[PDB]
């Protein structure tokens, strides 16, 4: 076609030596517009020629998205290749006449990512290459930000967070299923006395405790198993004559109960505050702890009423 | 008796779509729920609730150099042991052979 | 190692168990490689248990070991071969087969060679039972059937007799054994009819019809598996479910024999006066749900059967994955029937009705507390809960709307989402598990056959109350085993000069193959 | 020990530097070298000619792979060894058998294996050609239910060795080429095979799907062999073949669905079928279904024409076969109008009058029923009428016809409804008559076949059918032990005081527990949900029996609703999965058995109406088939040479012929300058 | 000639037609391969339909002719090439050619799917790009104001409101 | 349904609805572009076809018959 | 007999050992013994130009799937 450079055919067919060769000879491709640019140009251009408008940006994000020209001239081809990924799948949103061609770019580029990850060899660099930001796992903050699948689905990403996440007892994997289901109910049971001993001394072993991201779900699921109890615990001792009589009373566990809720409100106020609202309006699950906590503060404020 | 049974029909078709990407999936969001839990924003629980950032640039550089040159040759060796011959591949070995063959003739 | 570099310790023992599995190492270094392969396809199975992480290539690497013992069953070409191959000891026996069942090596068992040789010891002493007419077949074992007590006493007199050696045939002792179990669910089939008695007594004395016929085959069944039990280890006696039902039939037979000789000699009137906690009554219904599995043994009878026995093999397989989805249904029925529950129950009333709960003529009180408001949520995946539950006898609207609500939203789930989500994943894992089926169903009836072999129990259920020949044996097996490893080297071999495959390093390969030659050419002419 | 040490326990004699120098020499291929180092071996002796590599190579076998002709001529000229090398001369396709085969321990191929055996399993036109050539025999196998004392023998010596010979004589005798080469008619020794190898399966379970593979490649070269047909008159001298369509009316008996489906004879059999048309295919359908009225309404008048003189115009008009399937389906048509109206139109009589406004007419046609099916089970085989299974309907419809005839005519002659005894003979006639109705209007599925769009689709439920049948036995186990548990605890709550109907089929559920036989009934209809939770109440205050039985009805209804219910949809789902790719080919193969149901003369009239020189003929069809199937032969081994070499995928030896071929030429040129 | 032979001659015409629907014969002889494919695949259609055996083969024909006509069409590169292809006529003319002879693989063509969303949505761009509750809220205000927009075109075609009606999308 | 809608009969909805030198130009435009249309179906063609192929059995008997007959020249001729 | 005898029902033509010579030397692709043999084949000899295998491989067909152009003009040549 006749808006296609050497460079962008040399990025078609992916080889290493041609692209090598190339670049020595102070090479730049155009620079495609924005996802809905509509400037004086892109509306002209749109008017002048759509077809051959469109087969250019196609060419140029297939020239792009190839993983020689990534690797070759970027200061950090991971994060080219995540940002690269989002913004194919975004315009395979947009455009909606090549969405197989610029799908296919982006499935291109997440496994060119998954392999340049796969090469890692040392623990010590894999370290280095998911703490990167331009234990913190700010990479790795980033690749579930962009929603790259098959580079947190790596064996050595998985194993990393592996290790991450099972804190100091990295033998509990070792350890039988019997083992590790009664080491998960003796956890279970004797939280809020871990809750209360990192609030007070975090300094002793039991302090460190729930600092394992492991036993910390294993607290909150516990802490969650509790409210359900109580909940539970409400019809059970549902017997202080609200059956018969008109103004409603409180009894201990609808106090621990509005304890409860108002500390669930805390954390939806610190999840919507320190991370944002829009990725908490991504979750489901989050969708379903904002219509409960609705609800539920509806329940009581016409409980008051 | 029509549009239950074509749901059916859909969900087979759709959870054989699903079921190949299913572990890939499932890891992701497990990875998800477990960097989720990684933070030390609030560990407790419902009822309680600058030189050196070039040197790690520098480290980063070094790493990611390593990483490209494996990746490189991971790549060059896979494709050259994964690809299959095709026809012009056999048309420039009949070059090959006509040329041997024409210089013999020219020589001799 | 760990500590310091846990990636590179996960990869070095990747990599050197992916060196130890590869089958030309192991035919050529290792001493025993029948052994080092189930030995190392188990523990490649642990590991893939263990370390989730790069599981797919060990259970690949699994894979590779039972095709390697696949293979090597197959490289042979003579029966003397296959009896020095699966009679072979470490220290008519099978031990290598028993050891190889152990191990779970389902292709190995399914190969042809050795469903042959299993299919001549299992039929012994029998001029082509196979070679017969349908109907033939099924006479001859009704036949059988019915004679089983003259064999049984034939060998309890006489061990030396044919008649008394009749019954150590396996497929004739498998016949006995099921003619025995057959006539024990007779027995239990006219227990519940030929009863005409006044079934009014207090204390249910035990009759001469069915019971004292029934007890002795009980206790048969707990000797049995106590035997099982001490025979073949704890693990291999859980490891099969069929095992765990027997277990709970007997233990469900013994309380109801202690509940009825508890009302024998205690509490021994009109049969409605009776507590709803009284021993004989207690006993009626453990001998009930007793009844209803032993009546379900049959289906473990049914692997033996070459046209149904894959079928059964894969509803087999695919009822974890049932129970796999039950998990998330128990998920959603717990959900809404508290939610429900929680809705509901202000408004219990009695009015002094004859019947309460959902298995009355009128439904009422259904929502009522948790165990009654769980009963009608399951129920009404089947719509014996009428629409009329929902509403109250009083004249609040919007909680009955809201209750009817909720209802209707559980019965949108658990009708129209669950129940074909769990169709669609029955389809695909019916559609995955085809394939496996015909070695998982010779697997399970080697498995079964296997259980027969052996010399103990040959008693049916009423009656179930050196170093020279070791270097021999040895000899023998290295100069097979050495001669199975050298033709199955040569067929990969050829093999491998026979796969259809031709990468672009070979035609990169005569290409400079050539053009040296031609080089060569120019500088010499 | 911290670590594994190995070593080679199955140490073989390895390979000195000259001796393995040599093999290495062969390898490459070089001629003077090789030719050098035997000349050092013949008059010193300090290597050996026939020597052995590693894995198994003797010289002979790596000149025989790299597939050139100079070193083989090169070394049988100083006579090294020959051991198997024939036979892997032959598996590797090389034209050395001819060098190998004039001339004058650990073996890889089984010694049951003869050449012609390995030919023909290679299924290798020219090495086939030349091994006949030379004089060979395939032993003769033994018959599928042989029981002699030379078969029992060798079983009991080496059992193994005895299946392993039989499955090999099978997959020689089941190659193409040997047929094509040796048989005197390479269809009907198709299709002998191809029933000798599925009996074979059949008998051998194990081996199975190697005997099922080879049933199916006979029948494949069954179906190439009448695909390289290019005429009609060859068409109909193969079609026509004896000993009309005979070979047809064969290869409809041997069962090969691929051969009848094909699509020449399918344009034949079309021929036969629309025969003196002006072209129904080439109709417009509401015409064609006009016409297809006018014909029906016509059966009588062209019956009786052909009843009273063949020979009119009218008389034959019937004679063609559509137009006597035309004429059944009117027959069977009017036979279901009259029971039609004889449930509409038709008391208190106890004897029951036969209804001569109808009856008188309806049996006739039970006559002719009867009649045909007791003609088409004498004459035209037995055990092929109790294979079909809508015979076997016909058969039930036919004794329930003769029961309900039999029990009317028995009322009548020797004997107020509500008084009546409830085995009363015109009661049970009754019953009879309905569900041989049932039977005779499900008959009109059978007629579905000629259809081109429901015959697919009844062909497909007419294949899970017994799938169908293997399910319900494990759900009639699984409703057994549940009827019989739950007939053990309720049997003693039987409450039969005062209420006028006892079972589920009252308005009151009452008692579907306390027998069997109820049990069974009420577990059956629990599928459908028309069986209340009422029916686990007993007359008294017990509470832990009521709650033992609902627990045990509510386990069933889910077995037998959630757990098999829905196992059955996802069998079925893969059952149609693998039926619906050769739906096509067994609907035309049901359509063929159809259409020349009706093409003899063995019965023309409808069903109602019934009751009223040789040597040198046979050297000459035998002349013109042999002719005919020359040139088949020559035609299907030149289309299967040409395919074969189209697409083979390029295994690797052929690479490693072509590095010693180049090696080769490039020492030969070394040795020239 | 079916009365001597019918094998020969169903062969031979099986021969033509194969012969006929080469795309090379097509792209060599033909005068408009285009119209020459689009009334070969409705000829091998109803050829397939008549012979009810070779079925098959006449199917595969057609198949291969609507392949051949979409990839024709993929080979252009100009929108210009596109108006002199779709609009000639012997107004989208052949695209109703394509769609009365049912081409859906030509119909379907990302660049026939180009010019028709670009027909379709006339001098309205950005319709896709903007948010969705925002085109919702223009289509639900559009056929909010339906009786306004339709009286005009019936008195003042040549309004701008009349001429709103113009844009098919409005239409819709 | 957009090319029923892009008449110009009926854009009144239902409520309210109760020479031949321009041929040449078109005819030679169409044939030209279709020309240049053909070209590259052609050359894409000879270039798909050229690629993923397998090369089979009838390739190898060339490419070796080649090798066959310039042996047999060389022999000849040396 | 226990023995299923063996033989070509259809024996079809049969060549003579020149006629396989010169058929096998035309499949190796050879200049100067197949100009022999025809050369030899002009005079009187047992060999026969128009030689056709009974695999209906003439030396003709046989070229045609060598596709050596030179030897393929050699035999239209005579
Ligand atoms: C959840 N839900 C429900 O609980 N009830 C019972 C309330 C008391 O009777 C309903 O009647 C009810 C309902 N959803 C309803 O619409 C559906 C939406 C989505 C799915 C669905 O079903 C399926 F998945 F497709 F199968 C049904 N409808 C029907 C309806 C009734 C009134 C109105 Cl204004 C609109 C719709
Ligand atoms: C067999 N069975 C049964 O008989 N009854 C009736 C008892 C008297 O009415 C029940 O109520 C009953 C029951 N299984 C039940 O849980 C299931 C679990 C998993 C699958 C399932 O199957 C399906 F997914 F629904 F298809 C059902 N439940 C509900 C239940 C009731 C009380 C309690 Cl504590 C816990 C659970
Ligand atoms: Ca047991
Ligand atoms: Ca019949
Ligand atoms: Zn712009
Ligand atoms: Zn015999």
């Amino acid at each position: 076609t006749m808006d296609v450079a050497p460079v962008i055919l040399a990025a078609h067919r992916n080889n290493y030596e041609i692209l090598t060769m190339l670049l020595k000879q102070d090479v730049s491709l155009p620079k495609p517009h924005a996802v809905g640019c509509e400037c004086t140009l892109c509306s002209a251009k749109n008017k002048k020629d759509s077809l051959r408008h469109s087969r250019f940006r196609l060419d140029i994000y297939r020239c792009l998205a190839s993983p020689a020209l990534i690797m070759l001239t970027e200061e950090d081809p991971i994060l080219r290749a995540f940002e690269l990924s989002a913004d194919l799948k975004e315009l395979s949103l947009v455009e909606v006449e090549f969405r197989n061609d610029y799908e296919e770019l982006a499935r291109q580029c997440k496994m060119f990512a998954k392999d340049l990850l796969a090469q890692a060899r040392n623990s010590r660099e894999l370290e280095v290459i998911l703490n990167h930001t331009s234990m913190n796992l700010s990479r790795l903050k980033l690749a579930i930000k962009y929603n790259q699948k098959e580079f947190v689905s790596q064996s050595n990403c998985q194993q990393f967070l592996n290790t991450v996440w099972f804190g100091q007892m990295s033998g509990y994997r070792r350890k039988p299923t019997c083992k590790k289901i009664m080491t998960v109910l003796t956890v279970g049971i004797f939280w809020p006395v871990l809750s209360l001993c990192y609030l007070i001394a975090p300094k002793s072993q039991f302090g460190r405790i729930i600092h394992t991201p492991f036993m910390k779900f294993i607290i909150h699921g516990a802490s969650y198993f509790t409210f359900l109890l109580l909940l539970n615990l409400y019809s059970l001792v549902y017997n202080e004559d609200k059956k018969n009589t008109m103004g409603p009373a409180l009894e201990r566990i609808d106090y621990l109960l509005i304890l409860w809720i108002i500390g669930m409100i805390w954390s939806d106020i610190k999840r919507l505050w320190y991370e944002g609202l829009e990725d908490f309006l991504e979750e489901s699950r989050n969708q379903l702890s904002f219509v409960m906590n609705s609800l539920y503060l509806a329940t009581f404020a016409l409980k008051v009423v | 008796i029509v549009l239950t049974k074509l749901l059916v029909a859909m969900l087979h078709k759709s959870f054989q779509l699903i079921a190949n990407h299913e572990d890939k999936e499932w890891k992701f969001a497990r990875a998800k729920l477990w960097l989720s839990y990684f933070d030390d924003k609030c560990t407790l629980p419902p009822p309680f609730n600058r030189n050196l950032k070039q040197k790690r640039d520098e480290n980063y550089q070094k790493v990611m150099c390593c990483l490209v040159h494996r990746y490189l040759t991971s790549m060059r060796q896979k494709m050259q042991s994964t690809d299959q011959a095709t026809v012009e591949n056999l048309n420039e070995l009949r070059q090959d052979l006509s040329k041997f063959r024409n210089e013999i003739r020219d020589l001799l | 190692s760990s500590d310091v570099d846990s990636l590179r310790h996960s990869r070095s023992r990747l990599n050197i168990y992916k060196a130890l599995a590869s089958p030309s190492l192991i035919a050529l270094s290792s001493e025993d490689p029948f052994l080092t392969a189930f030995q190392l396809s188990w523990e490649l199975q642990e590991l893939s248990k263990v370390e989730n992480e790069f599981k797919s290539e060990y259970e690949e690497l699994s894979r590779q070991c039972k095709q390697f013992a696949k293979d090597l069953l197959d490289q042979t070409r003579s029966s003397r071969e296959l009896e020095i191959i699966l009679n072979y000891r470490d220290d008519n026996d099978l031990a290598r087969l028993k050891l190889a069942i152990k191990y779970r090596q389902k292709e190995f068992v399914a190969q042809p060679n050795c469903q042959q040789l299993l299919a001549s010891r299992w039929y012994d002493e029998f001029p082509g039972w196979r070679r017969r007419h349908w109907a033939v077949k099924m006479v001859t074992c009704f036949i059988i059937g019915l004679l089983f007590p003259v064999f049984s006493v034939c060998y309890l007199i006489a061990p030396k007799s044919p008649l008394g050696l009749f019954i150590r045939k396996p497929f004739i002792k498998f016949i006995c054994h099921t003619a025995s179990y057959l006539t024990f669910l007779f027995l239990l089939l006219l227990a519940s009819q030929h009863i005409d008695r006044s079934d009014l007594n207090r204390q249910g004395p035990p009759p001469t019809i069915v019971e004292w016929m029934i007890l002795p085959w009980v206790l048969g069944f707990i000797w049995g598996e106590i035997k099982q039990m001490w025979d073949g280890g704890l693990q291999d006696y859980i490891h099969d479910w069929w095992n765990l039902m027997d277990f709970v039939m007997n233990s469900l037979y013994l309380a109801t024999i202690s509940l009825k000789i508890v009302a024998f000699v205690k509490y021994s009137n009109p049969r409605e006066s009776w507590d709803m906690w009284h021993p004989t009554l207690v006993a009626e219904a453990l001998f009930a749900i007793a009844n209803i599995f032993s009546s379900l043994r049959l289906i473990s009878l049914f692997t033996a059967n070459s046209h149904l026995g894959p079928l059964q093999i894969s509803l087999g397989r695919m009822l974890l994955d049932i129970l796999k989805f039950l998990f998330i249904y128990c998920l959603v029925l717990l959900a809404f029937a508290n939610g429900l529950n929680q809705l509901y129950f202000y408004y219990e009333e009695t009015k002094g009705l004859t019947c309460k709960g959902i298995r009355c003529e009128k439904q009422n009180n259904a929502f009522s507390t948790l165990f009654e408001t769980l009963q009608s949520l399951f129920w009404s995946i089947f719509g014996l809960i009428n629409l009329y539950v929902t509403n109250v006898k009083a004249q609040h609207e919007f909680t009955e709307f809201v209750g009817a609500t909720m209802f209707g939203t559980y019965n949108v789930i658990s009708l129209v989402v669950l129940l074909n989500m769990l169709i669609a994943m029955m389809n695909n894992s019916y559609q995955l598990i085809a394939d496996h089926a015909d070695i998982e169903w010779k697997f399970a009836r080697t498995k079964l056959w296997m259980s027969y072999f052996e010399e103990g129990g040959t008693l049916p259920t009423p009656f179930n109350v050196r170093a020279a020949d070791n270097l021999r044996r040895h000899h023998q097996y290295q100069e097979v085993m050495r001669n199975l490893v050298k033709r199955y080297v040569a067929a990969m071999i050829r093999d491998a000069k026979t796969e259809e495959g031709l990468t672009e390093e070979n035609f990169k390969e005569l290409k400079q193959d050539i053009s040296s030659f031609r080089f060569e050419v120019l500088g010499l002419l | 020990r911290d670590r594994i040490p190995l070593r080679i326990v199955r140490a073989e004699s390895e390979l000195s530097p000259s001796e393995k120098a040599y093999l290495n020499a062969v390898e490459k291929g070089d001629y003077a070298s090789v030719k050098k180092s035997l000349e050092e071996a013949e008059i010193y002796f300090k290597i050996n000619i026939n020597c052995i590599d590693p894995l198994g190579r003797t010289a002979l076998l790596i000149a025989i792979e790299n597939e050139n002709l100079e070193l083989i001529e090169l070394l049988l000229s100083f006579n090294v060894y020959v051991g198997d090398a024939l036979l892997h001369a032959i598996r590797k396709e090389v034209v050395g058998a001819v060098e190998l085969l004039l001339n004058h321990q650990f073996s890889e191929f089984t010694p049951d294996i003869t050449p012609i055996i390995l030919a023909a399993h290679t299924n290798n036109y020219e090495i086939i050609k030349l091994l006949v050539q030379k004089g060979v025999s395939v032993p003769r196998p033994h018959e599928v239910r042989c029981n002699c004392v030379e078969c029992v023998s060798s079983s009991d010596v080496d059992s193994l060795r005895h299946s392993r010979s039989r499955l090999n004589i099978y997959k020689a005798l089941a190659s193409p080429s040997l047929i094509a080469l040796s048989s005197e008619d390479p269809f009907l020794t198709a299709f002998q095979l191809s029933w000798e190898l599925q009996e074979l399966s059949k008998v051998e379970n194990e081996f199975k799907s190697e005997y099922e593979e080879l049933s199916r490649q006979c029948k494949q070269f069954a179906k190439d062999l009448l695909d390289q047909t290019r005429s009609s008159r060859e068409l109909e001298i193969i079609l026509n073949y004896r000993d009309d369509l005979a070979r047809l009316k064969l290869a409809i008996k041997y069962r090969q669905k691929e051969f009848v489906a094909q699509p020449n004879c399918q344009q034949l059999l079309a021929s036969r079928w629309y025969d003196e048309f002006p072209g129904w295919r080439r109709r417009h359908w509401a015409v064609k279904m006009v016409t297809c009225f006018i014909i029906g309404l016509l059966f009588p008048v062209f019956s009786v024409c052909y009843l009273i003189a063949p020979k009119s115009p009218l008389g034959l008009f019937i004679r063609k076969p559509f137009i006597k399937f035309i004429c059944h389906t009117a027959s069977y048509l009017t036979f279901l109008f009259l029971l039609l109206l004889a449930s509409q139109h038709i008391d208190l009589n106890r004897q029951g009058p036969p209804p001569t406004i109808v009856e008188w007419m309806i049996l006739p046609w039970v006559l002719g029923f009867i009649w045909g099916e007791i003609k088409q089970m004498w004459d035209g085989g037995l055990q092929d009428y109790i294979h079909d299974w809508w015979n076997l309907m016909d058969f039930v419809m036919n004794s329930l016809y003769l029961a309900t005839i039999s029990l009317k005519i028995v009322a009548f002659v020797k004997y107020p409804r509500e008084s009546w005894d409830m085995w009363h003979p015109t009661l049970v006639a009754e019953a009879l008559f309905a569900i041989a109705n049932i039977f005779s209007s499900l008959r009109l599925i059978s007629l579905f076949t000629a259809n081109s769009h429901l015959g697919p689709l009844q062909i497909s439920l007419g294949r899970m059918l017994l799938d169908i049948l293997k399910f319900l036995f494990i759900y009639c186990l699984v409703l057994l032990a549940f009827a019989n548990g739950l007939n053990q605890l309720y049997f003693y709550y039987e409450e039969t005081k005062g209420l006028t109907c006892k079972g589920i089929r009252c308005e009151k559920q009452n008692n579907a527990f306390s027998t069997l036989f109820e049990t069974l009934q009420s577990l059956f209809w629990s599928i459908f949900g028309l069986i209340n939770l009422y029916v686990t109440n007993v007359k008294a205050q017990h509470e832990f029996t009521e709650f033992v039985g609902a627990t045990m009805f509510g386990t069933y209804n889910v077995i037998s609703l959630v757990v098999l219910l829905n196992m059955l949809i996802a069998m079925m789902n893969n059952s149609y999965q693998l039926i619906a790719d050769h739906a096509d080919i067994e609907w035309k193969f049901a359509r063929t058995k159809l259409w020349m149901s009706y093409f003899e003369e063995g019965g023309t009239l409808p069903t109602p109406f019934n009751v009223i020189r040789r040597a040198a003929d046979n050297l000459r069809r035998h002349h013109q088939y042999q002719e005919v199937m020359r040139n088949l032969v020559k035609r299907y081994v030149a289309a299967m040479i040409r395919d074969a070499k189209t697409e083979e995928g390029l295994t690797e030896e052929n690479f490693k012929e072509l590095k010693q071929d180049i090696s080769s030429f490039r020492f030969e040129v070394l040795g020239l300058l």
